[PDB]
């Protein structure tokens, strides 16, 4: 579902669009925009402990370096955990 | 190969006598209960029994031999030979060879039969040409079974 | 196997002992 | 189950 | 050569039959028994062991079948480890046989 | 490890160290069996020798030894800390030994699955059920059950196709494997099977699953386990009603001679007589055989899903009804007249199809369904219209209350089934006159007739209603 | 005679402990017990499943606790959910933060692991009471909430062994500090007691 809304870049070439978009999307959305990272990184990190590992760990870079170009709700703990994440991947 | 299951509970369910033996050239064995055989193909991983019940006393030996030349229509490959403590059956047998590997069993009446003796039957072979030799546990005498297509007024179909 | 083959020509006399 | 014991016409010639 | 296999307990063997056809590599004494010339053109000879809880398997193995094993176990070694074994098979089936085995299992 | 070669004798004199290493720490645990690892709070010194020592343990580079620590963590048994270590290097090393021992490869798939990957789990199960390692039925069982679980759910980065086909292939070997398993377990324990045979029968089914071409020919119709051939025929998506129907008539009569037997022996033994040899007495009436019969078709049933080929009711569902009647499994003895009706209703059958197949046996007279005895055959339509009736009125309630309109695939009622209950009454005029003209004295069951035409023209009434425009206005209040 | 299920104890247990009834108590009684107590030193004996059957008799009298007690049972590590938590802590600190029946507080803020600083002290008399009334307070990852580390330095650094050794009785601190994770304290404590230095020593070794 996540994909299809073309919301969180999971790609790092969409990055740039995906950025701009967030500038002019309805504050109701951006509110929640932490809590989708998390769940989508989430959802990586749940399928990764399950090439397909190149993949996920490409993918979440890209959230990474989206959540460090938009400045949004509770970036500061989001971001961290985000890296987190990212890092038992490895 | 493990034996069937159904086989075992037949095996458990023996009152008297029970036997095992093999089919080696065809990839079948065959376990007899009392009066009752039951054949199954060994390579199959889940194989259907075999059932032949028409006998009336306990089996004592069973053999899978060549048939007679000139006899059986050409798709029959064997005879089956069923000894108990009353007689001997013969049935025809098409072991013809299937997609997997393995040979399927059909089996045909023969009308062919004739009384046993006094003589216990638990060895039975036979030759190229179809010829049936029998002996048993009672003495050292060895009986051969004749067999032909033709019904005659002074002559049976099987001696 | 889960493929059936019937074939009652050639079988072993579930009712007997072995030769 | 039983096996169909098919009949002696087929199974003997001629 | 021989062998022993070991049946689990409870295993009581009944009846041992060919399964595969009758081994012959010529038509009269002389010949008949030379397992290596028929290597290639006939399977080699099985044996169904029949037991009061299955039926056993049992293959009879070529020299190509015991070369092609003991090379396997030759891999993770020297270039010693393989003229052993080599050697082995020369003592026992001449340099020949031997060689040719190498080439078919090649 | 290739025999022959001289390294062996390196890894020996290092095997010789590893030893010594387990007995070091079989003697700590030994040791110290039953001290605390904390006392008053901080660490106790049996505790920190412990740590010390499991410590110089993985802080070791040495392969072969770690190699050597996984086998015997799985030796002793310690799932506890083998399946915490995280690293890869112990599933890179189970990866080469799964396809190898049962053991094994249980640790690997439990690594696979703590990590989501269970498609590969399923995969890794699967293989080993098919293999020809030594592995007993029932736990060729349990590795089906898991790949068939593990198979049916989401694993990332494997498409839905490739899932489903695994999935697909375990519960299929899943079935056989159970067929086989009911088989080797009813064989052992059947008393009329000579031992010698047992034996012999669990060598070939205690092991790899088989076809269900030996299944059937060599074990279940050998042994006459028709049930079990029904099972078979089911499994294998088997298309031949004749050999079908043969099968249920042999599980039939096979039933009631049983049945009939073992009432036979408890009226033994509540009049005083001895049992044969053997023969373990019954301290309380069994079942009537119409109930073991039925008892039969309903776990079939079950088991099967009333959606196949071994269940053709317009086949099935006569033969029932003729046993009934030719046994006497009726009123004479207690039975409700009806309960062959009764049976395949509660199992789900629709009753549009129910009384489509007595409309059949009505008007072919067929068997035993001839002559004075299609009273019987009018009663069961009777009574199949009657719940099909009730069951229209309940769904006209149903439907009133959650609201909204609908009713697919459901066959309706036709004018067909009213011009039914008329021929059925015909039918019920012309018995009862038969009845009356009879040698020896007109017939008994006048009243009983008298009966059942009040009811059919009851039921022939309420479907006309219906029929008549009362079943569109069924959510309506009245 | 045979332990009697922890329902019918419990009931006998409450007609010893209070033989006159409670002026202050609410929500009636249940065969002959107010609903709330019963509850209570259910809870307290570790059967939530006996003081369930408690609240499945009274469900017209008990309101909405139903539902939030029914999911307290089912939840591990005895915690509800955000969202529930918050309309059951809201509800309770909204009308009924001093309320006439001691026990409804009690297992409100037990359910709730509210009102930390309140310790209950109408129910939770004894010293044990206390630690089991605050360990179901404790949490983990900002105001009316307690963590284990709070709790075990708070007991010991303000209300250190003299608050608890006046009575001369040891082991009391001891139960205290062993039970909020602090062996170390109970150990070297209890190792000064001239009387109990064997004991000491050996619950050091046994965590050793």
């Amino acid at each position: 579902i996540i994909e299809r809304l073309k919301l969180v870049p999971l790609n790092q070439e969409s990055v740039e669009e995906r950025v701009a978009a967030f500038r002019n999307f309805s504050d109701e959305i951006r509110h929640n925009l932490s809590e989708v990272l998390l769940a989508t990184m989430n959802i990586l990190f749940t399928q990764f402990k399950r090439d397909r590992d190149s993949q996920l760990r490409s993918q979440a870079r890209t959230l990474i370096t989206f959540a460090g170009m938009i400045p949004y709700r509770t970036s500061g703990d989001t971001n961290a955990r985000l890296v987190q994440m990212e890092v038992l991947m490895n | 190969h493990n034996i069937p299951d159904k086989v075992f509970e037949h095996l458990n369910a023996g009152e008297v006598f029970t036997k095992l033996g093999l089919f080696a050239e065809i990839g079948y064995a065959w376990a007899s209960i009392d009066s009752s055989l039951f054949l199954w193909d060994y390579t199959h991983p889940n194989p259907e029994l075999i059932g032949y019940e028409e006998a009336t006393h306990t089996i004592t030996a069973v053999a899978l031999v060549p048939p007679k030349p000139g006899v059986f229509v050409k798709t029959i490959t064997h005879v089956l030979v069923v000894a108990t403590t009353s007689e001997i059956i013969l049935l025809g047998v098409s072991a013809t060879p299937t997609p997997s590997g393995s040979k399927s069993l059909t089996l045909y009446s023969t009308r062919m039969s004739v009384h046993r003796g006094g003589s216990d039957v638990s060895f039975i072979v036979g030759t190229k040409d179809g010829r049936i030799f029998l002996g048993g546990e009672s003495d050292t005498d060895i009986h051969e079974i004749f067999y032909q297509q033709e019904e005659r007024w002074f002559s049976s179909r099987c001696g | 196997h889960k493929k059936l083959v019937i074939n009652k020509d050639m079988r072993t006399d579930l009712f007997s002992p072995p030769n | 189950r039983k096996a169909k014991l098919l009949p002696m016409e087929e199974a003997l010639l001629p | 050569q021989g062998t022993w296999i070991e049946l689990e307990n409870g295993n009581r063997t009944i009846e041992i039959g060919l399964t595969t056809a009758p081994f012959a590599a010529a038509k009269q004494p002389l010949g008949f028994g030379n397992e290596l010339a028929v290597q290639f053109d006939q399977v080699p000879g099985e044996f169904a062991v029949l037991t009061n809880t299955g039926v056993h398997i049992v293959r009879r193995r070529r020299l190509v079948d015991i070369f092609a094993k003991a090379l396997g176990n030759c891999v993770s070694a020297s270039d010693d480890a393989l003229e052993r074994e080599v050697r082995k098979f020369i003592n026992q089936y001449g340099r020949v046989e031997t060689i040719a085995a190498a080439l078919a299992v090649a | 490890k290739p025999a022959n070669d001289s390294r062996k004798k390196a890894f020996d004199e290092r095997k010789i160290c590893y030893n010594l290493i387990h007995q070091v720490l079989d003697k700590l645990e030994s040791d110290f069996a039953g001290e605390p690892e904390l006392v008053d709070g901080r660490p106790t010194l049996a505790a920190t020798k412990r740590m010390e020592a499991y410590n110089v343990v993985n802080d070791s580079s040495d392969e072969v030894f770690h190699f050597d620590m996984y086998e015997w963590y799985i030796e002793k048994g310690w799932t506890d800390r083998i399946l915490s270590i995280d690293s890869p290097h112990v599933i890179t090393y189970l990866q080469r030994l799964a396809e190898t021992d049962f053991r094994h490869a249980e640790l690997l798939c439990r690594f696979y699955t703590t990590r989501s990957r269970f498609f590969e789990a399923a995969q890794v199960q699967t293989n080993l059920a098919k293999s020809d390692l030594n592995i007993s039925l029932k736990d060729r069982i349990i590795l089906l059950s898991r790949a068939k679980g593990n198979a049916s759910v989401n694993t990332i980065g494997i498409s839905r196709q490739q899932q489903q086909q695994l999935n697909h292939e375990a519960s299929e070997l899943l079935e056989i494997a159970h067929i086989q398993d009911d088989l080797l377990e009813r064989l052992v324990a059947d008393p009329r099977i000579p031992e010698e045979r047992k034996a012999e029968i669990e060598e070939f089914l205690d092991g790899p699953i088989r076809t269900l071409t030996d299944l059937f020919n060599d074990y279940a119709d050998q042994a006459n386990y028709y049930d079990l051939c029904l099972l078979i025929f089911h499994a294998a998506d088997f298309h031949n009603p004749r050999t079908i129907m043969d099968t249920w008539n042999n599980l039939i009569n096979q039933s009631h001679f049983e049945a009939e037997q073992r009432r036979e022996y408890w009226e033994i033994v509540q009049a005083g007589g001895d049992l044969p040899a053997g023969v373990i007495a019954p301290i309380a009436e069994p079942p009537l055989p119409y109930v073991y019969v039925s008892q039969q078709i309903q776990l079939i049933a079950h088991r099967t899903s009333l959606d196949s080929l071994i269940f053709p009711v317009n086949s099935l569902l006569p033969v029932v009804c003729a046993y009934a009647i030719n046994n006497g499994q009726d009123a004479s003895i207690g039975a409700d007249p009806c309960w062959p009706i009764q049976l395949f209703l509660n199992l789900g059958v629709p009753h549009a199809l129910m009384v489509q197949v007595l409309e059949n046996v009505l008007d072919t007279q067929e068997a035993p369904f001839t002559g004075r005895r299609r009273k019987l055959v009018v009663q069961w339509i009777a009574m199949a219209v009657d719940m099909w009736v009730r069951e229209v009125e309940r769904r006209g309630a149903m439907a009133a209350a959650a609201a909204s309109g609908a009713s697919g695939s459901e066959a309706v009622m036709g004018s067909w089934v009213s011009e039914l209950l008329g021929r059925a009454d015909q039918v019920l005029t012309q018995i009862a006159g038969t009845g009356a003209t009879l040698r020896g004295g007109a017939a008994s069951d006048a009243e009983e007739i008298a009966s059942l035409r009040r009811t059919v023209k009851g039921l022939k009434r309420s479907v006309d209603m219906l029929l008549g425009g009362e079943m569109a206005r069924m959510s309506f209040f009245r | 005679g045979g332990v009697p299920g922890t329902y019918q104890l419990v009931r006998s247990f409450l007609n010893i402990k209070l033989p006159a009834p409670l002026p202050g108590l609410q929500d009636g009684e249940v065969e002959g017990h107010p609903v709330w107590a019963l509850i209570y030193y259910c809870m307290r004996c570790g059967d939530l499943l006996a003081a369930s059957q408690v609240v499945n008799r009274a469900q017209h009298q008990l309101g909405e606790f139903k539902t939030w007690f029914q999911e307290y049972m089912n939840s591990k590590d005895r915690r509800l959910s955000p969202a529930t938590e918050n309309k059951l802590r809201l509800h309770y600190r909204r009308a009924l933060r001093n309320n006439t029946d001691p026990y409804k507080r009690a297992v409100y803020c037990i359910i709730g692991r509210c009102d930390v600083t309140d310790n209950q002290s109408e129910v939770a008399d004894k010293t044990e009471d206390y630690l089991w009334l605050k360990l179901n307070q404790v949490c983990f990852d900002p105001q009316d909430r307690l963590t284990l580390s709070q709790f075990q330095k708070q007991l010991l650094e303000d209300y250190g062994e003299s608050h608890f050794t006046v009575n001369q009785q040891p082991f009391l601190y001891f139960q205290v500090l062993f039970l909020t994770a602090q062996f170390e304290a109970a150990v070297a404590f209890l190792f000064r007691m001239e009387r109990l230095r064997c004991h000491a020593v050996h619950v050091a070794l046994v965590l050793f």
